[PDB]
RNA sequence: CAAGACGGACCAGAGCGAAAGCAUUUGCCAAGAAUGUUUUCAUUAAUCAAGAACGAAAGUCGGAGGUUCGAAGACGAUCAGAUACCGUCGUAGUUCCGACCAUAAACGAUGCCGACCGGCGAUGCGGCGGCGUUAUUCCCAUGACCCGCCGGGCAGCUUCCGG
């Protein structure tokens, strides 16, 4: 199952990595992105709230939606980094960094990085008040 | 410092200084004589003429004004008054 | 083969320069890789070739030049290169509290303290590195050690004083079975 | 139970005739299942597709959108859609000592595509200069910014998409702009960055055989 | 084949390549570099020892202040060059060698000093750093008597006078690219690049002029024809009262002024390395911080540190919460 | 697709305004400082009880609208005693229109006008004098830089003027 494709060209894929700050989502779709491969999300791997937003999930996340990949015959993806963005923090965390070093590491060819975050043109207000946020 | 003559200073240092903080006032501009390139009629004009001046015998404009000085058009020679 | 290209700043141009010998020696003789500097376009390129030992050394070299690049020591990314399980969170002050102005310098100011030397104590808790942009914070280390050095900076621009930071770290890092 | 991804296709989606690079790749299509017919499915569909993947010769920090028009038989014809810069470019252009100056223009092309163009221009320390900042007075943005409205409205309205493509592909507009702008202020980095698909005349065939081949 | 301490910093095993190796004492003695003391007692024992004479170091000096590199000799420098003239004199007939050299040729260009020509990794519109060229990049390169010379001032002068010398790599070298610094008050050259202070006037003045000399012995050197170089933007300050103390920091106007001592400690200036063999056993990935010294508390720098600081012009207007040290 | 909101990066110890305050494009409307004048009036001025306009945010009346946020409030966690911290939801409000209130660490914690007493070179506006580079060498002026000078400003550095 997969692509009549030769051995010498390669297929491409879009891996949206969204590494929130509870999780990461790694969402592989068509070049186009309407229809989804896979998403291995943090809490499908690791039984634990603590964990979800670890890099080991993150790793584990990669290493089975490679291995999805693997299974359909996609060999080179191109990669869309994402952060929750908007209001909140607009760079990407050290999951989505953990995801596509573990991704890179199985034998997966890598093709376009893109920083695509939703950053606001202005905001709305802030999750917090005028006190602040995070402790 | 300290030593200094106020009654009589330089010529550079006075045209140096703001016009009205000369030691006697005097102003920066002149009355110049132009004469068109097409007619022989000489004309007063002020150095920062704030209107825009006309020759009698030619209906041509002889300077524009600017924020200062005013300038003249191409072709016109000037000469300044004493 | 592939490659990644890196942007430079202005202001990074001229460590960039006097640098280069230590960035690209240990990319080019530990991980074989290519490396180029185009002035046109201004960015760090870093490319395969036949003989790189083995596949994610690009990622390194990457994360190495980038980290160079956004204000870390050479030896801080030759870490980097080193160590596996080391991470870039980097986010601005005026997220978690909405600072403007004079204010935010201040923040600024309590983030560094006097001589630096409260950026520096992070640095001896939390065993990590932090580069401070004009309104942006960067933390390189462990993961725990990031969020560690995360708290104790938000606890510093919300308005703490240094002592109860130092106090709260000390303890968070003896609970950390370090 | 049962895997839902033997029952899809692969169809092969291909680029217009304006660029070098013909094959995009692969698309996923679900099959006809008699009420939805799977054509029908991936006739709404935005390509994003950077310059390097179609022309050898230009640079990669150019980002194509693409809208899929037909089917013929696995194989998949592409319009243009729009045209955006790459974000990594974008932050490397905003320098802090410089003016930057933003335009924007709808205007109507000769076959009848409603498009909206963005241009933004920087402006630019000279050789000899030794000031830091090089900021523009409002005046002269003003009227920087009036050359780029009258040069885009210029050069859109008399050209159809094969010559308004043809123009984004090396960006004349952005050269033009830049030669201009020289008796104003001295421009650093011109670009159009960011080009919108407002309105859409009837769709037909022939013309996308015309534009594909 | 004279060799000089530059082949011997860079461990250079040329011995295969030559026959006629002659070395001075104090070329080799003085070398703090541990692995190349190690390797000294290891390396093959056929290099030899000899001493000039004074009749050619006088020759040697007599037309090296000719040349204009007399201030940036040293003295087991005109040992090394008056050994290989000896050398070539005493084998080689001496007809080859021409005194008085030529004089300079004058032609500016509108290209800055700080252009980053001639760098390997820098590229401007292809030059990669490939392992296959990292042994390759070591400068310009391009039959029995020889020189192992990496300083630009030995080169300049054995090539006037006209020696072929050679480098690391075993083929004799062609053309000398480099840059001298010029005073723009006195019109004096110096060929050290790390100096900042001229010797004739002692002005803060040097500034770079690139230089370019041909294996026939004619020198040519650019100048820059830009406006920005020769610039009094940011020269005239007003200046604060000397202080005295152990704490004073001085404006740096001369070379040679008594600054007073302030090091920093031992923990305070140590970089972590990171491919020892026991750098992984370490409890932090990185060498902690001095905060406790004194030296820490006083805010001393190593020279290093705040060098585009210093570039900016006094009279201009920073951020308002920052103070300059 | 729609809804209300907000004008990031450029954004600086830069600018304007009596202050509070003011940052998307374009058009219109009426003002304003400064500079330049060998223009005009000829003391028409300075500070100002009484009195009069403006006046952040929050708040109150009548209308519209409610995207985000959100006091109160509702739950959920947490405890020898917790009833503040934390998480989810959310009312008034936050938005606009027309009426009210005249309060801020409404700060330079420093009345306004005028004179004199050290220095320096950066910046904003205007004017003056200039070798040169630039608009692919521009055919003339004009814009951008470069070098000085003068006037009004936002500021800085330095000093044993003296306090
Ligand atoms: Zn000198």
């Amino acid at each position: 199952l997969g692509p009549q494709v030769a051995e010498g060209e390669n297929v491409f894929g879009v891996c949206h990595i969204f590494a929130s700050f509870n999780d990461t989502f790694v969402h592989v779709t068509d070049l186009s992105g309407k229809e989804t491969i896979c998403r291995v999300t943090g809490g499908m791997k690791v039984k634990a709230d603590r964990d979800e937003s670890s890099p080991y999930a993150a790793m584990l996340a990669a290493q089975d939606v490679a291995q999805r990949c693997k299974e359909l015959g996609i060999t080179a993806l191109h990669i869309k980094l994402r952060a929750t963005g908007g209001n909140r923090t607009k760079t990407p965390g050290p999951g989505a960094q953990s995801a596509l070093r573990a991704l890179a590491r199985s034998g997966m060819k890598i093709g376009r990085i893109e920083d695509v975050t939703p950053i606001p043109s202005d905001s709305t207000r802030r999750k917090g008040g005028r006190r602040g946020r995070r402790l | 410092p300290l030593a200094k003559d106020l009654l009589h200073p330089s010529p550079e240092e006075e045209k140096r200084k703001h016009k009205k903080k000369r030691l006697v006032q005097s102003p920066n501009s002149y009355f110049m004589d132009v004469k068109c390139p097409g007619c022989y009629k000489i004309t007063t004009v002020f150095s920062h003429a704030q209107t825009v001046v006309l020759c009698v015998g030619c209906s041509t404009v002889l300077c524009q004004p600017t924020g200062g000085k005013a300038r003249l058009t191409e072709g016109c020679s000037f000469r300044r008054k004493q | 083969e592939e490659t990644r290209k890196i942007p430079v700043p202005a202001n990074r141009y001229t460590p960039l320069k006097e640098n280069w010998m230590k960035i690209f020696t240990p990319i080019v003789e530990h991980l074989g890789l290519q490396i180029r500097f185009n002035l046109k376009s201004r960015n760090v390129e870093i490319r395969t070739c036949k003989e790189t030992k083995d596949v994610s050394a690009l990622t390194k070299a990457a994360d190495f030049v980038k980290a160079f690049i956004l204000g870390f020591q050479v030896e801080d990314a030759l870490a980097l290169i080193r160590l596996d399980d080391l991470f870039l969170e980097s986010f601005e002050i005026t997220d978690v509290k909405p600072l403007k102005g004079d204010h935010l310098s201040r923040a600024i100011g309590r983030i560094a303290g006097k001589g630096g030397k409260t950026k520096f104590t992070i640095e001896n808790v939390t065993r990590t590195r932090i580069v401070l942009a004009d309104v942006k914070v960067h933390i390189l280390g462990s993961f725990q050690n990031i969020k560690m050095a995360r708290t104790a900076i938000c606890n510093l621009i919300l308005g703490n004083p240094p002592s109860k930071v130092y106090g709260n770290i000390r303890a968070v890092a003896s609970r950390s079975a370090d | 139970v049962v895997d839902p991804f033997s029952k899809k296709d692969w169809y092969d989606v291909k680029a217009p005739a304006m660029f070098n690079i013909r094959n995009i790749g692969k698309t996923l299509v679900t099959r006809t299942q008699g009420t939805k017919i799977a054509s029908d499915g991936l006739k709404g569909r935005v390509f994003e597709v950077s310059l390097a993947d179609l022309q050898n010769d230009e640079v990669a920090f150019r980002k194509f959108k693409l809208i899929t028009e037909d089917v013929q038989g696995k194989n998949c014809l592409t319009n243009f859609h729009g045209m955006d810069l790459t974000r990594d470019k974008m932050c490397s252009m905003v320098k802090k000592w410089q003016t930057m100056i933003e335009a924007h223009v709808d205007v109507k092309t000769t076959d009848g595509y409603l498009l909206r163009l963005f241009c933004v221009g920087f402006t630019k320390k000279r050789n000899n200069q030794i000031r830091k900042t090089s900021y523009a007075q409002h005046q002269q943005v003003r009227q920087i910014r009036k050359k780029m409205m009258e040069i885009m409205t210029r050069e859109v309205q008399t050209n159809d998409l094969k010559e308004v493509v043809n123009k984004l592909i090396p960006d004349s507009i952005g050269k033009d702009i830049e030669k201009a702008c020289q008796s104003i202020y001295p421009l650093h980095d011109v670009f159009v960055r960011k080009v919108k698909m407002l309105k859409k005349p009837k769709f037909e065939l022939g013309k996308l055989m015309e534009l594909h081949g | 084949v004279v060799a000089d301490a530059g082949a011997f910093l860079r461990h250079a095993a040329l011995q295969d390549i030559g026959k006629n190796i002659y070395t001075i004492r104090e070329v080799v003695t003085e070398i703090r570099d541990k692995a190349t003391r190690r390797r000294l007692a290891v390396l093959p024992y056929e290099l030899r020892f000899k001493e000039p004479l004074p009749e050619y170091v006088r020759l040697v000096t007599e037309f090296s202040k000719k040349t204009g590199d007399y201030p940036s000799l040293s003295a087991t420098d005109i040992q090394v060059l008056a050994l290989t003239y000896q050398l070539e004199a005493e084998f080689v007939g001496v007809s080859h060698l021409k005194q008085e050299p030529q004089k300079v040729k004058v032609s500016s260009s509108i290209q800055h000093p700080e252009t980053p020509l001639h760098i390997s990794g820098f590229h401007l519109p292809g030059g990669w750093i490939t392992p296959s060229n990292i042994k390759q990049i070591q400068q310009e390169l391009e039959v029995r008597v020889g020189c192992l010379t990496t300083d630009f001032a030995m080169q300049n002068v054995l090539l006037q006078m006209g020696l072929h010398v050679l480098a690391v790599n075993g083929m004799l070298i062609r053309e000398a690219r480099s840059y001298i610094l010029r005073c723009h008050g006195c019109f004096k050259t110096t060929s050290d690049m790390s100096r900042v202070f001229c010797s004739h006037c002692g002005n803060k003045t040097l500034k770079k002029v690139s230089v370019t000399v041909s294996d026939d012995g004619t020198l040519h050197m650019h100048f820059s024809r830009n406006p920005k170089v020769l610039n009094p933007r940011g020269l005239r300050y007003s200046l604060p009262t000397p202080k005295g103390g152990k704490y004073a920091i001085n404006p740096h106007l001369t070379e040679d002024q008594r600054f007073p001592q302030l090091r920093l400690s031992q923990k305070a200036r140590q970089k972590t390395n990171v491919f020892a063999p026991d750098y992984i056993a370490g409890v932090s990935p990185f060498v902690e911080n001095d905060i406790s010294s004194r030296s820490a508390t006083l805010q001393v720098r190593d020279s290093t540190l705040g060098a585009g600081r210093r570039r900016l012009n006094p009279n201009a207007s920073r951020k308002k919460f920052v103070k300059k040290r």
